[PDB]
C-alpha cells in the first residue's frame, strides 16, 4: 500500500512487459491509484511554485528534485502503455479470437484498460476499413474472414509461449516450493528434464514454463 | 637483455594504460582486432609521442632493432586478453601511420637511412607474392640437431654448431610458419618533381596484412623505414629498398570495393524514384553529351547499347546475345572519336583501344609466354569496348574478332595453351 | 509465374525495410504501387472468374470428378497467396506509418496535423484518410490522460534534467506555450527538458 | 615414433569397416592379373573424403591442418593392406576426392 | 504470415513431380498435365499437396540445395561455407522442409551449422568483412540487431 | 509504437532502471519535501552521512551541494581480489553488483573526484574485468542449447548487449528441434 512498493511493482511490470512475447494483465488497482496521484501531485508543485513568488520581495532544490522525479515517472508509464498499445496492434486478431470464444478469461475490463479496450476496437475498426476498401473488392469468397483457414495460418499468432526470455529469479523463502538443493523454482518443461532452477542466479528459458513464476512475481524478467 | 624487458614494459604500459577519454583505443583496437580474425594493430605515432617522448625517440633512433620487441610486446598482451588459462597466435603486425613531415622522393638520400620516412607516389606495378618465414625448424645432417629457429625482421644466415660442417643444417617444411611478403614499387607523382627527366622509382617490400591492400595505379603515402641490400649485379654499391609499416592510401582514389553487385540501399530509392520519370529516357540522351552538339541518334543508341539487352541460355548451348553494336564512321568534326572517350568513361567496365590496340598490350585476349594475358576482349570482357580505326586493323585478329563479336567466345590455340574463353563484350 | 507477381512485390516491400532499419529514418517511400497491385486484382478477378466459371462446370461437366477437386484446391491457394503478399505489404506500410504518426506528433500544441509526412499527396489517398482518422483516433487516446501525455514524445528519458539547445536557422519566435522562448537564429536557450522534447520533434533546436 | 604407428592402426581399422574402399583394392589387384592371363591401370585407391568425417573428425581434421604427419602413415597402411591382399603372383598413392572445402 | 521473409521463403522453386494426372494446367497447352511430370513449383502450394490425397498428390524430390554432397559440406567448414549463393534462403526455408518431410537425420546436422555460424556472428558483432556478404537473409538481419544493441551500448558507454 | 529497440532494453534504459537504486551520501546542506517514492528525508546534516536514491545524489551532485559515497565494492585493492577469483574460475563469472558497469560508466562522469585514488587506475581496472569476462562469455556461448543456460552472475548490461543474438538464435535453435519431434 505504500508509495515506494506501488512504483517498485511499477517498474517491475514495466520490465515483465518489455521482455515478454505477449501481453499480460493491466494492472488497474495500482496504475489508477497512480493516476490518481500525478494528479495531485502536478497541480501541488504549481501551487508551491505560484505561492513561492509571494515571499518574493531562496531554494529552487525540492522543487527542481520534484519535478525531475515527476518527469521520470511520468515516462515510465508513458513506455508502459506506448508498449501495450503496440502489443495490442500486433494481437489484435488472436484477441478477437480470445473473446470470441468463452474460455477462459476475455478482455473484459481487466485484461485491456478502458482507455486501452478503445484503442483497440477503434483500430481493429479502421483497419479492416481499410483493407476492405484497398485490397477486398476484388473479395475471395473463402477468404472474407480474417481468422485461420487454417494455413498458413493466420494470427493465431502470436501467442507464441516457447520465446526465450532472459529471467532473474527472486522471492521470499519459507526458510512453498523449494525441494533443494539451494531452491525453488519447477520447471518440469515438457520436452526435457528438470535443471531444475537456482534463486541467486539468472537461467534463460521458454515463456511457457515461467508463466506460473511470472504470475506470482517469483521471478524477475 | 633486462632492457628488453624494460622496454616491452614500457610498450605493454602502453597499451593497457593508454587514454583517449575514456575509451582505452588501442587495447580496444586489439580485441576488436583479433575477433574478425586481423591478428594485426595500428599506432598512432601521436599518442606514442604524447605518452612517452622517450619511445619515439629510441623508436625514431634504431628502429629495427626494437620494432620486433614491440611486436612481441603486443602479442604478449593479446595472450591475455583473446585468450585465458590456468594458441596458436601469431605476433601481430604494427601499421603506424602518421602525419610528420612528408619527404619527397628525390630527397631520400642517405643520412636519414634506418630512419622512419613518410613519403608520397604512385605504385606502378605490384609484385606476385612469396613467402619469407617466420619459425621455422631445422635439423643437422649428421648429429640431427632439432633447432627452431625464430626468425624476425628486422639476410641471416643459418647456424653451424650443434665436423660438423660446414652448414649441415636442413629446413623442416613439415613444420615452418611462413608469412608474406609483397614488393611494390613506386614512381613518384607526376606534379613533383620531374623538371626535364625521368622520376625515380624506390622498390618497397610490403609484408602479412598490408599485403594486396593496394591496386596499382592509385596514389598512396607509405611510411615504414629506409634501408639497403644487396643484390650482386661493385665496389661496394647497395641498392635502397623501403620497408613498409605500415601503409595508407588515399581517402580516393579505388580504395575498393566501387563494384559491388547490390549497392546501397538510398540508391535503390532514388533509382526507384528515377524510374517513374515520364522523360527519363529523354533526361538520360541529354546526359551524355553535355559537350557534343546534334548527332542525337548516336546520342541514343549509345544510350541503348549500354543498357545491355535480352541474354538467352536457352537448350540447346546455343546462346543468342546482347548487345548490338555501333558504327559512327564519317569524316572528322563527327566528335566521334571524343564521344567514345565519353563511353568509356560511363560505362561500368570499359577499354578503349584504337588498333591496332596500344600499346603494347594486343588488341583484346593475348597470348603471352610464362597463357592469356588479358586484353582488350579480355580485360574489358562483361561490358563494353571502345574501338577506332576499325578498318585499319590487322588481319589475324581481325579474324579473332568477326568470330567473336557474334558468339561471344574466342578460341585461341598459340602454342602450349588451347583455351577457349568468353568474351561477353 | 502463376502467383509471382506477388513475392516481386513483397520483394520491393523489403527494401522499404531495408530504408526504415539502419537506416536512417527520415521516412520518404517511394509511392504506393496502385499499378502493380491493380495488375494483381486483374489476375486474381481472372482467377475467381474461371473459378465460378469451373463450379458452374462441375454441376454440369465435370459431374464431380476426382481431378475436378485439384481446380478448387490448387487455384484457390493462389489466392490466398495474393492475400498472403497484398496483406504482409499492407501491413508493412501501416507499420512505417503509424508509428511516424507516434514519434511526431508533432509536438505541444500538436496543433493540426500538417506539413509532416513527405509522401504527402504521391502516397495513396485511401491511406491519408486511414491516417488522418488513426491520429484522430489517437486524439482519443491523448484525451484520456491526464497522467500527463505528452505521450508522442519522451521515448528516450530526461538528463538531468536540463539541456542546452542551440538554434538551427529558425524563427521565431514561436515558443507561446509556457513562455515565450523567443527563438533567434544563433541562439542557445539554457532551458528544461520540459520544453526541449515538445520543440525538438519539429526542428528547431538541435543540440542535446 | 609410435605414434606413426597409431596412424597407421588408425586408418587400419576405417578400412574393412566400412569395406566400401576394400572392394576397389581388390578390383584392382585383380584387374592385373587378368592382363596377367590376357592372350596398366595406376595402383591408387581414390579416398572419398566424404567417409572420413563418420568415424574420426581428429584425424579429419589432421588432413587438413597438417598433411605431412598424417597422408604417409595412411599410405603404409594402404599398401600393408594391400599386400594382405591376393596374393603374390611398390608405394601406391592415395587420392582425397572431397567434401571441400 | 505477414513478414516479408516467410512469404518470400515460400516462394521458392522445388523439384516435386506429380503423382496422378490433372486436366486444367494452370501453368501451357497440355491440357492435361502426363503423370509423372517433373514440375518445379513454389513452396506455397506445394506445402499442402504433399498432405491432401491416401496416396499423396506429389512425390516431394529433395531439392537440390538438400543434395547429400550439400549437407556433408556444411559438417565440415561451415564458418566459410558460403549460404548466400546456394538459394539464399535456408533457415527460413528449410525450417519448413524438415516439417514437411518429417526428416529427423538432418536436424542434427543443422541445430549444429546454426551454432557454428553464431560462435562466428558474436564475432562481428564486436566493433565486417567479406564474411557479412555469405550470410542468409534472415541471418543476416540478425546481424543488424546483434551489431545494433553493440553500438547502441557503445555509444552509450561514453558521452 | 516503441520502435527501437524494442525487444531488448535501450542502453539508456538499463540507467535509467539502476538510478533507481539508493546509495549513502555526504550533503554540505543543513519544504518538505514528501515527493513520493523517496520517503527521506528529515533534512540532513552536513558531515553526516545518509542512504538516499540516485539520481537525486546526482542531481545534487551537479550543483556539488553533496559529496556522493565510494561503494565499498568500487576499489582497486578491492577489484584486484575479484579478477583474482575471477581468472581462477574460468566456468563462474563470480559476484557482481550486477550494475557494475553502468554505476562504473556514471559515477566516474562527476563524482569522480570524490574518489580516493580514481585516476589512471579504476577504470584501468573494470576495463579490464570487462575485458576478461567479456571473451569469458563468448568462449561459455558455444555450449548453448535449448532449453537452459546458467549465465549465473551477470550485469543487467552485459545481458542487454547481447541478448537480441542469444534470445534470436535460441529462437531458430529450439523452433526447428521442438518442431522436429
Amino acid at each position: 500500500v505504500s508509495p515506494q512498493q506501488d512504483f517498485s511493482d511499477l517498474m517491475k511490470s514495466w520490465k515483465n512487459e518489455r521482455c515478454s512475447p505477449e501481453l499480460l494483465p493491466y494492472p488497474h488497482q495500482l496504475m489508477k491509484r497512480l493516476l490518481n496521484r500525478i494528479s495531485m501531485q502536478s497541480q501541488l508543485i504549481e501551487n508551491i511554485s505560484m505561492g513561492f513568488l509571494d515571499m518574493q520581495n531562496e531554494s529552487k532544490l525540492p522543487l527542481l528534485c520534484m519535478e525531475t522525479e515527476l518527469e521520470r515517472l511520468k515516462f515510465v508509464i508513458r513506455s508502459y502503455i506506448r508498449c501495450r498499445l503496440s502489443k495490442i496492434d500486433k494481437f489484435s486478431l488472436y484477441l478477437r479470437q480470445l473473446n470470441e470464444d468463452e474460455n477462459s478469461l476475455i478482455s473484459l475490463t481487466d485484461l485491456l484498460s478502458k482507455d486501452e479496450i478503445k484503442y483497440h476496437d477503434t483500430h481493429s475498426l479502421i483497419w479492416l476499413k481499410l483493407v476492405n476498401d484497398s485490397i477486398l473488392k476484388y473479395m475471395p469468397e473463402e477468404l472474407q474472414a480474417i481468422n485461420d483457414t487454417e494455413g498458413s495460418v493466420n494470427m493465431i499468432d502470436e501467442p507464441d509461449w516457447n520465446k526465450f526470455v532472459f529471467i532473474h529469479v527472486n522471492g521470499p523463502p519459507d526458510g512453498e516450493n523449494e525441494f533443494g538443493k539451494p531452491c525453488y523454482t519447477v520447471t518440469i518443461p515438457d520436452l526435457k528434464e528438470e535443471v531444475e532452477l537456482t534463486i541467486g542466479s539468472i537461467y534463460v528459458m521458454r515463456y511457457e514454463v515461467i508463466r506460473d513464476l511470472l504470475r506470482d512475481d517469483k521471478v524477475a524478467l | 637483455d633486462d632492457d628488453n624487458t624494460e622496454i616491452i614494459k614500457s610498450f605493454k604500459n602502453f597499451i593497457l594504460e593508454f587514454r583517449l577519454d575514456s575509451q582505452f583505443i588501442y587495447r580496444d583496437q586489439l580485441r576488436n582486432n583479433i575477433l574478425v580474425k586481423n591478428y594485426s594493430l595500428t599506432v598512432n605515432m601521436e599518442h606514442l609521442i604524447g605518452y612517452n617522448e622517450d619511445i619515439y625517440k629510441k623508436l625514431s633512433d634504431e628502429p629495427s632493432d626494437i620494432i620486433p620487441l614491440f611486436e612481441t610486446a603486443i602479442t604478449q598482451v593479446a595472450k591475455r586478453i583473446s585468450i585465458l588459462s590456468r594458441n596458436s597466435l601469431p605476433t601481430f603486425q604494427l601499421i603506424l601511420n602518421s602525419n610528420a613531415n612528408q619527404i619527397p622522393l628525390r630527397d631520400l638520400d642517405s643520412e636519414h637511412v634506418s630512419k622512419i620516412v613518410r613519403l608520397s607516389g604512385i605504385i606502378i606495378s605490384t609484385s606476385v607474392l612469396s613467402s619469407r618465414a617466420t619459425y621455422l625448424s631445422i635439423m643437422c645432417r649428421n648429429c640431427r640437431h632439432t633447432t627452431s629457429i625464430t626468425i624476425n625482421n628486422f639476410t641471416v644466415s643459418l647456424p653451424r654448431s650443434c665436423n660438423c660442417g660446414p652448414d649441415p643444417y636442413i629446413i623442416i617444411h613439415e613444420s615452418s610458419k611462413f608469412i608474406d611478403q609483397q614488393f611494390l614499387k613506386l614512381q613518384e607523382i607526376p606534379e613533383l618533381v620531374p623538371v626535364g627527366e625521368m622520376p625515380r622509382n624506390l622498390t618497397m617490400t610490403c609484408d602479412r596484412y598490408l599485403t594486396n591492400k593496394v591496386i596499382p595505379g592509385t596514389r598512396v603515402t607509405i611510411v615504414g623505414i629506409y634501408s639497403i641490400y644487396n643484390s650482386k649485379n661493385g665496389v661496394a654499391i647497395r641498392t635502397p629498398y623501403i620497408k613498409i609499416l605500415g601503409i595508407q592510401s588515399d581517402v580516393e582514389t579505388s580504395s575498393i570495393w566501387n563494384s559491388v553487385t547490390m549497392f546501397t540501399e538510398e540508391e535503390e530509392e532514388e533509382f526507384l524514384q528515377l524510374s517513374r520519370n515520364p522523360k527519363l529516357y529523354e533526361i538520360l540522351t541529354n546526359s551524355i553529351a553535355p559537350s557534343i552538339f546534334g548527332n542525337e541518334d548516336i546520342k541514343k543508341a549509345i544510350v541503348c547499347l549500354l543498357m545491355g539487352g535480352s541474354k538467352k541460355i536457352l537448350p540447346d548451348g546455343m546462346r543468342l546475345r546482347g548487345d548490338i553494336n555501333v558504327l559512327l564512321l564519317g569524316d572528322p568534326g563527327t566528335a566521334k572519336s571524343q564521344l567514345l572517350k565519353f563511353v568509356e568513361k560511363v560505362s561500368p567496365i570499359a577499354v578503349y583501344t584504337s588498333g591496332k590496340g596500344s600499346s603494347a598490350a594486343g588488341l583484346t585476349a593475348s597470348v603471352q609466354r610464362d597463357y592469356l594475358e588479358g586484353g582488350a576482349m579480355v580485360l574489358a570482357d562483361g561490358g563494353v569496348v571502345c574501338i577506332d580505326e576499325f578498318d585499319k586493323m590487322r588481319d589475324e585478329d581481325r579474324v579473332a574478332i568477326h568470330e567473336a563479336m557474334e558468339q561471344q567466345t574466342i578460341s585461341i590455340a598459340k602454342a602450349g595453351i588451347t583455351t577457349v574463353l568468353n568474351s561477353r563484350t | 509465374m502463376y502467383g509471382d507477381l506477388g513475392n516481386k512485390l513483397v520483394l520491393e516491400a523489403k527494401r522499404t525495410k531495408q530504408l526504415y532499419a539502419r537506416s536512417n529514418q527520415d521516412v520518404n517511400l517511394p509511392m504506393y504501387h496502385e499499378d502493380i497491385i491493380r495488375n494483381i486484382l486483374k489476375e486474381v478477378s481472372n482467377l475467381r472468374k474461371n473459378t465460378e466459371y469451373l463450379k458452374e462446370q462441375q454441376q454440369l461437366g465435370m459431374l464431380d470428378d476426382k481431378v475436378a477437386k485439384c481446380q478448387y484446391f490448387v487455384t484457390l491457394l493462389c489466392m490466398e497467396r495474393n492475400k498472403r503478399c497484398l496483406l504482409a505489404y499492407q501491413r508493412l506500410r501501416t507499420d512505417i506509418l503509424d508509428s511516424m504518426a507516434w514519434n511526431n506528433n508533432g509536438l505541444d500544441l500538436m496543433s493540426s496535423i500538417t506539413f509532416s509526412q513527405q509522401d504527402t499527396n504521391n502516397l495513396s489517398h485511401q491511406e491519408q484518410e486511414y491516417l488522418k482518422e488513426y491520429c484522430d483516433l489517437i486524439t482519443d487516446l491523448k484525451s484520456g490522460d491526464l497522467v500527463d501525455i505528452d505521450l508522442s514524445g519522451s521515448l528516450v528519458p530526461p538528463s538531468d534534467a536540463f539541456i542546452d539547445v542551440r538554434v538551427l536557422k529558425d524563427a521565431g519566435e514561436i515558443q507561446t506555450e509556457y513562455g515565450v522562448f523567443n527563438l533567434i537564429k544563433d541562439s542557445q536557450f539554457f532551458v528544461q527538458q520540459s520544453d526541449v522534447e515538445r520543440l525538438i520533434q519539429q526542428g528547431y533546436l538541435q543540440l542535446i | 615414433d609410435a605414434v606413426f604407428g597409431d596412424r597407421v592402426r588408425r586408418f587400419q581399422e576405417f578400412l574393412d569397416t566400412f569395406t566400401s574402399y576394400r572392394d576397389s583394392v581388390r578390383s584392382i589387384q585383380v584387374y592385373n592379373s587378368n592382363n596377367a592371363a590376357n592372350y596398366i591401370l595406376p595402383h591408387r585407391i581414390i579416398i572419398s573424403l566424404d567417409d572420413l568425417r563418420e568415424f574420426d573428425r581428429s584425424f579429419w581434421s589432421g588432413i587438413l591442418v597438417e598433411p605431412a604427419y598424417f597422408i604417409p602413415p595412411a599410405e603404409k597402411a594402404l599398401t600393408d593392406l594391400a599386400d594382405s591382399m591376393d596374393d603374390v603372383p611398390h608405394p601406391w598413392k592415395l587420392s582425397f576426392k572431397g567434401s571441400f572445402g | 504470415y505477414y513478414d516479408i521473409d516467410d512469404v518470400l521463403a515460400d516462394g521458392t522453386e522445388f523439384p516435386c513431380k506429380f503423382q496422378y494426372d490433372i486436366p486444367g494446367l494452370g501453368y501451357n497447352p497440355g491440357r492435361p498435365i502426363t503423370k509423372n511430370t517433373k514440375l518445379s513449383l513454389p513452396l506455397w502450394l506445394a506445402r499442402i499437396l504433399a498432405i491432401v490425397g491416401p496416396v499423396p498428390f506429389v512425390e516431394l524430390l529433395p531439392p537440390d540445395m538438400f543434395s547429400t554432397k550439400v549437407m556433408n559440406a556444411i559438417k565440415t567448414d561451415p564458418v566459410a561455407l558460403d549460404l548466400h549463393s546456394i538459394n539464399s534462403h535456408f533457415f527460413s526455408l528449410a525450417i519448413k522442409w524438415i516439417m514437411l518431410f518429417s526428416e529427423k537425420e538432418l536436424a542434427n546436422v543443422v541445430s549444429e551449422l546454426l551454432l557454428q555460424r553464431a560462435q562466428e556472428l558474436n564475432h562481428h558483432a564486436s566493433s565486417t568483412s567479406t564474411f557479412l556478404l555469405k550470410l542468409e537473409e534472415m541471418e543476416k538481419e540478425i546481424y543488424k540487431k546483434s551489431h545494433e544493441s553493440y553500438k547502441d551500448t557503445k555509444r552509450w558507454m561514453f558521452k | 509504437l516503441p520502435a527501437h529497440l524494442q525487444q531488448t532494453f535501450s542502453p539508456e534504459e538499463i540507467q535509467f532502471i539502476v538510478e533507481n537504486e539508493p546509495i549513502k551520501i555526504f550533503p554540505r546542506i543543513t519544504w518538505q519535501l514528501i515527493t513520493t517514492d523517496d520517503k527521506a528525508l528529515n533534512n540532513m546534516v552536513a558531515m553526516r552521512s545518509t542512504e538516499v536514491v540516485l539520481w537525486i545524489a546526482l542531481l545534487l551532485k551537479q550543483q556539488s551541494k553533496c559529496s556522493i559515497v565510494a561503494p565499498q565494492w568500487l576499489t582497486t585493492k578491492e577489484l584486484d581480489r575479484k579478477i583474482q577469483y575471477e581468472k581462477t574460475h574460468p566456468d563462474r563469472f563470480s559476484e557482481l553488483p550486477w550494475n557494475w558497469l553502468v554505476l562504473a560508466r556514471i559515477l566516474f562522469n562527476k563524482a569522480k573526484d570524490d574518489f580516493h585514488d580514481p585516476i589512471h587506475e579504476l577504470r584501468g581496472k573494470i576495463q579490464d574485468l570487462r575485458e576478461i569476462r567479456q571473451i569469458k562469455v563468448l568462449k561459455g556461448l558455444k555450449y548453448l542449447n535449448e532449453s537452459h543456460l546458467q549465465l549465473d552472475n551477470l550485469s543487467l548490461l552485459e545481458i542487454n548487449e547481447l541478448r537480441p543474438f542469444i534470445t534470436e538464435i535460441m529462437d531458430k535453435l529450439r523452433e526447428i528441434h521442438t518442431a522436429s519431434l
